[PDB]
């Protein structure tokens, strides 16, 4: 078969969603994980970057 | 117990979170355990044993 057994389409935004999901944590700036503020300055990389 | 050179929480480490190596002092002269008594930690279930 093709492997396009998907296929997508784009679309405006036409309603809102609530997706930002709260982290009281340090944001993870390029990964977003939220990370407790006791493992900044860890000496571990607990976020990826 | 707290800022003590021994993890006192067990998951957490959160005691031993921000303190100074010159702070602490030599909680004893070794860290190891006896070869496997984490196996005396264990659950046990008598029927299936």
């Amino acid at each position: 078969c093709n492997f396009s057994d998907k296929e997508v389409e784009d679309c405006v935004t036409n309603r809102p969603c609530r997706s930002q999901v709260r982290c009281e944590g340090f944001v993870c700036a390029q990964t977003g994980r939220c990370v407790n503020r006791r493992l900044l300055c860890n000496g571990d990389n607990d976020c990826g970057d | 117990l707290v800022c003590n050179g021994d993890s006192d929480c067990d998951e957490d480490s959160a005691d031993e979170d921000r303190c100074e190596d010159s702070e602490r002092r030599p909680s004893c002269d070794i860290d190891k355990p006896p070869p496997n008594i984490e196996l005396t930690g264990n659950g046990y279930n008598e029927l299936t044993g």
